[PDB]
RNA sequence: ACCGAUAGUGAACCAGUACCGUGAGGGAAAGGUGAAAAGCACCCCGGAAGGGGAGUGAAAUAGAACCUGAAACCGUGUGCUUACAAGUAGUCAGAGCCCGUUAAUGGGUGAUGGCGUGCCUUUUGUAGAAUGAACCGGCGAGUUACGAUUUGAUGCAAGGUU
RNA sequence: UAACUUGGGAGUCAGAACAUGGGUGAUAAGGUCCGUGUUCGAAAGGGAAACAGCCCAGACCACCAGCUAAGGUCCCAAAAU
RNA sequence: GACAAUGGUAGGAGAGCGUUCUAAGGGCGUUGAAGCAUGAUCGUAAGGACAUGUGGAGCGCUUAGAAGUGAGAAUGCCGGUG
């Protein structure tokens, strides 16, 4: 009628990088889920992915509030009788730091065919450097 | 250069030489019409205020007065013998903005 | 130019014949007679006699040389089945279907 | 004229037929309600 | 006299079969199965006509909110200012302004910010 | 055990995907000129002569 | 103001006959080439059957399994689409590709996003794991005669009617 | 803005939960039997994650218009980090 | 043209469409009727036309009349086919 929709032709995605040094886990994951989804611009167009690529460096030094380093347990099953595993939050940050951050963000995205292509735009690294220097990612301040 | 006019309970952004479809009008096919209530004028011209700007009326010529495609309104309740089918063709009027 | 040959009221069941017609479809007239002659299905001598007469019509009635004839279309349709009865235990009786098919071969010259 | 005949307005009507579709209002149950003695074929009790 | 039912049942059964074309499998071939899906489509269309007005109005609100965060303001502080300023421009027109003309949306924001 | 449901045309045609036969694997004999099976005699005029 | 081959007699047909029971007895299915046989001489593949031409005819996709020839169902080609995906199989929104209409706010396909647990019976209550339906076609259930009562209409009226 | 009277045709006599006043049971039961309201039954729509009976509200049809109710405004997911 | 009304089961009341046959009137057809097939057509619904293929001899329209007058289901009956 008189409403504009964005198709595959007129879409421009940018690269951003976020620093996770001294930020809360849940407070940081929510704003990154908005950048990946594409709700930051005026050409939303729900049935088409218009989000931007984002990179999170320093996956370690992610702070918790309260007794969360010990009293937060991650459960998972393996489709085998009795087979159930449990890992505390403090141990996950020590062995697989990126997995702690990557799963908190993927839990906020919708679980659809399009909601799976958006979660593939995230790159989390425990160190202070990223290999994707070919592109030009600009730094971004969380609000 | 565009303008925002209120015509049939809604608002439409018009442009010079454009085919728009609105609610039924009392004017005859081939005659002219004039929209008096304009809410916003912008684009290339200078920006103006609201709710209604002074003058700045829009004139347009009538093209055709017809009906849209037919729809079928069918509803029913399960396990309760009560169904009803209706039909509908909504009339409309086509205009062409010749001057803004 | 085409040449057809149809075999009707063939006692062999149709879906047993379609397994062999899916092999000669698209081949040449020489490569198809060999494929049908070196296989050991039940409908092998039947399809060959239908493909052989389709080439005899292409040379007698129509005028074309069989050096470059290809098989253009091959398919099998249904026919009038035969209803039979097989006696079973405790007095029950089952039904037996003696099916029938229609064979069709179409050769062409590609021009 | 036998090709232009009109009965008196208000003297003729069409009979009612039950059990013909659902839009007539006299469909499945045909104006008898649900199960009971007054719903089976053969009437009911004598008024005597 | 006897009235054989003929050519009158085939005619109304063929209209329902045609109304259901493009469906999957027996939903477009058999009559008893296509008749039910035709009735389900009529009930679905009546519900989705009144829901099309819902999910479009919310689509404009997001596009307006995204255009307001650029100017250090939220959607809640923008529509409150447009009321105290007496603008009366609906969501459908505010969504098509910021997309096409970026200069026009700044004039509406400054007037709405001055109204506080 | 009896089938709980009917069978579709889609499910019936997917199962018969591999219900096919292959080419007999024939070659040409340079004594009779006609096609023949491998490691066998020319069924027409000729012999093996391996 | 009766039926027109599931109708009308069980029987339009060589029917109380095939057939089924020791027996008394019970009982179907099966109409239509064309105005006229003028029922395809001869040739070709084949052991035959059946086909491809040529002829007969106004018509042979009217060739005796012979008027018209519907649906289920079984096939042969192609324009879009599909091998990381959780599906009462539709609906609303929507790119890309491909066609061109009873000419109008066009047709076919559907990457992706919303919302959505069939139908009928019977129940306080059913997506129900309560009942019925494999699919398609045909057939298949408030009727007539005579009385009573109450309504509309028409004729005459202290009379009305056989 | 309805009531009463005369005549024609009916259906219904298996009800359920929730709030509340009470018997029975054990100040047990989605128990059972009575009084008084509401909804379902015969009611779609929004909310309570899904959920005839609970809260809001009674669908003549069409629209890519606006304002509110119960409930809500970090992300899923419309609106205050 | 002003105001008000239009969710609905058992059930009550009103208004309409279609099938077959009869009467009167008036029409169509071997320059191709009924039927069958396809289409992007017209009505508030039940439903009504037109064009193009197939078909080879009957059939609508207007006003009344009379009904073996409308099918999705009864472990329904018969036939065909999965």
């Amino acid at each position: 009628r008189q409403t504009f929709m964005a198709n595959e032709s007129n879409i421009e995605r940018k690269w951003y990088v976020i620093d996770a040094e001294g930020q809360t886990l849940g407070r940081l994951s929510s704003e990154v889920a908005s950048i990946l989804r594409g709700k930051n611009k005026v050409t939303y167009t729900p049935h088409v992915d218009t989000g931007d690529y984002v990179i999170v460096i320093n996956a370690s030094k992610i702070e918790f509030t309260g007794n969360k380093e010990t009293d937060k347990v991650y459960y998972r099953h393996s489709n085998h009788p009795g087979g159930i595993k449990s890992i505390t939050a403090g141990e996950l940050r020590r062995t697989n730091p990126e997995r702690l951050i990557e799963n908190s963000i993927k839990g906020m995205l919708p679980s659809t065919r399009l909601g799976e292509k958006q979660g593939k735009k995230l790159f989390v690294y425990g160190g202070a450097e990223h290999p994707h220097a070919a592109q030009q990612p600009e730094n971004y301040e969380l609000r | 250069m565009f303008a925002i006019i209120e015509t049939g309970g809604k608002q439409i952004k018009v442009e010079e030489g454009q085919e728009i479809f609105v609610e039924k009008l009392d004017v005859n096919e081939g005659d002219t019409f004039t929209f008096d209530k304009v809410l916003f004028v912008g684009g290339d011209s200078v920006k103006v205020g609201a709710p209604t700007v002074e003058g700045a009326t829009v004139t347009a010529t009538v093209n055709k007065q017809g009906r849209g495609k037919k729809i079928t309104v069918f509803t029913y309740k399960r396990r309760k013998n009560s169904k009803r089918k209706k039909g509908h063709r909504q009339p409309y009027t086509k205009l062409t903005i010749d001057k803004i | 130019m085409e040449a057809k040959a149809v075999a009707r009221t063939i006692r062999i069941a149709p879906r047993k014949v379609r397994l062999v017609l899916d092999l000669i479809r698209g081949k040449n007239a020489a490569e198809a007679i060999a494929i049908l002659k070196l296989t050991n299905k039940a409908s092998s001598p039947v399809i060959e006699k239908v493909l052989m007469s389709a080439l005899a019509n292409a040379e007698h009635n129509y005028d074309m040389n069989t050096d470059e004839l290809v098989v253009k279309e091959a398919y099998a349709n249904e026919g009038p089945t035969l209803k039979r009865f097989r006696p079973r235990a405790q007095g029950r009786a089952s039904a037996i279907n003696k099916r029938t098919s229609h064979i069709t071969i179409v050769v062409s010259d590609a021009k | 004229k036998l090709h232009e005949l009109k009965p008196a307005e208000g003297s003729r009507k069409e009979r009612n037929r039950v059990g013909r579709g659902v839009a007539t209002g006299n469909g499945k149950t045909s104006g008898r309600g649900h199960k009971g003695q007054k719903a089976r074929s053969g009437g009911g009790v004598r008024p005597g | 006299p006897r009235v054989k039912g003929g050519t009158v049942t085939r005619a109304r059964r063929k209209k329902t079969i045609k109304l259901a074309k493009g469906y999957f499998g027996s939903k477009h071939t058999l009559y008893k199965v296509a008749k039910q899906q035709v009735m389900k489509s009529g009930q679905y269309a009546f519900r989705d006509r009144r829901q099309r007005k819902r999910d479009f109005r919310k689509l404009w609100i997001t596009r307006i909110n995204a255009a307001a965060r650029q100017h250090e303001m939220s959607y809640s502080r923008l529509m409150n200012g447009l009321k105290k300023a007496g603008i009366d421009i609906n969501r459908k027109m505010l969504s098509e302004i910021a997309i096409s003309d970026e200069k026009a949306f700044a004039q509406l924001v400054t007037k709405a910010k001055d109204a506080l | 055990a009896v089938p709980k449901r009917r069978t579709s045309k889609t499910r019936k045609n997917k199962r018969r995907t591999h219900f096919k036969i292959s080419v007999p694997g024939m070659t040409e004999c340079p004594n009779c000129g006609e096609y023949k099976l491998s490691h066998r005699v020319c069924k027409n005029c000729g012999s093996y002569n391996g």
